[PDB]
């Protein structure tokens, strides 16, 4: 998600707290934006059901 | 706050809290006499006009080598054993050289610094303890031994010194905002109501 | 989201533009995807009734 | 590679230390007093 | 490189190369016997 890595650890790892929330950011917002898009589809597959 | 003769060292950093007073930051910027002014949380054109709960002026003299540590974020030997600043910091920064004001050719060893700590300090810590650090796996007891030494060490100041190894005074506004009533502000006139 | 707070006037009254604008656009990102999350429930709801 | 319509070329002499003031968005007495640059800048900066 | 028989001397410096092995600086660091010791670029605890 255009974050150093996919591993949160690694980024916690070697990345310091002054600058690390800008890629945890990313990874937040990507990760949110995936539940969105998959409880959407289920609400309206559950319509149709 | 700024007139004064002589600052303390970095490890033993004088706080004044000033409150119940009327300020113009206005005139504080229209200085040239500060060679680094930069806040962080408030643009300074602002300044004129917020209201603050009670102000904290944290000053000392340092190194000016070191005055890139003095920003939130930071790392570094001042930066994490002496002196920390916190990150969700809203105040600023005031660094200027006293090259003629505090520097002596015999030396001014009055200025220390902590060299070495055990784990680095909390935000807004003070230390003053002078207990010698031990370096090696060698435990040591009373004052000198083998791979044990005395935390603290001084700075070579003398004016014939290159550049940044003069000394600079520093002194940081630490206010706090938004949150109580507010005490120090305002050369503003209140209208009617 | 992130800002220095969620109140506009209090940015504006505190900060000059080149860094409002930054905050600024945290901000209306968080609330756009608010009224948008809205919305959307509020169709589904409206083809079941 | 890229071609321009008109250039502009502004040329003065200043203090050494005040070479931080002629970005956009900077602030001080020269900045502010007299010569001002807007923060939509498009262009280089030359010092020497 | 440190208990061998002889050195040379100062003119004609030995170097030696020491690469692709494992090193520890804990058992060098602690021996006390040596008139010093003198890290530049590294703290003597991070060399382990």
């Amino acid at each position: 998600f255009g974050a150093i890595s996919s591993v949160l650890n690694d980024i916690l790892s070697r990345l310091d707290p002054p600058e690390a929330e800008v890629q945890i950011d990313r990874l937040i917002t990507g990760r949110l934006q995936s539940l969105q898009t998959y409880v959407t589809q289920q609400l309206i597959r559950a319509a149709e059901i | 706050v700024f007139n004064a003769t002589r600052f303390a060292s970095v490890y033993a950093w004088n706080r004044k809290r000033i409150s119940n007073c009327v300020a113009d930051y206005s005139v504080l910027y229209n200085s040239a006499s500060f060679s680094t002014f930069k806040c962080y949380g408030v643009s300074p054109t602002k300044l004129n006009d917020l209201c603050f709960t009670n102000v904290y002026a944290d000053s000392f003299v340092i190194r000016g080598d070191e005055v890139r540590q003095i920003a939130p974020g930071q790392t570094g030997k001042i930066a994490d054993y002496n002196y920390k600043l916190p990150d969700d910091f809203t105040g600023c920064v005031i660094a200027w050289n006293s090259n003629n004001l505090d520097s002596k050719v015999g030396g001014n060893y009055n200025y220390l610094y902590r060299l070495f700590r055990k784990s680095n300090l909390k935000p807004f810590e003070r230390d003053i303890s002078t207990e010698i650090y031990q370096a090696g796996s060698t435990p040591c007891n009373g004052v000198e031994g083998f791979n044990c030494y005395f935390p603290l060490q001084s700075y070579g100041f003398q004016p014939t010194n290159g550049v940044g190894y003069q000394p600079y005074r520093v002194v940081v506004l630490s206010f706090e905002l938004l949150h109580a009533p507010a005490t120090v502000c305002g050369p503003k006139k209140s209208t009617n109501l």
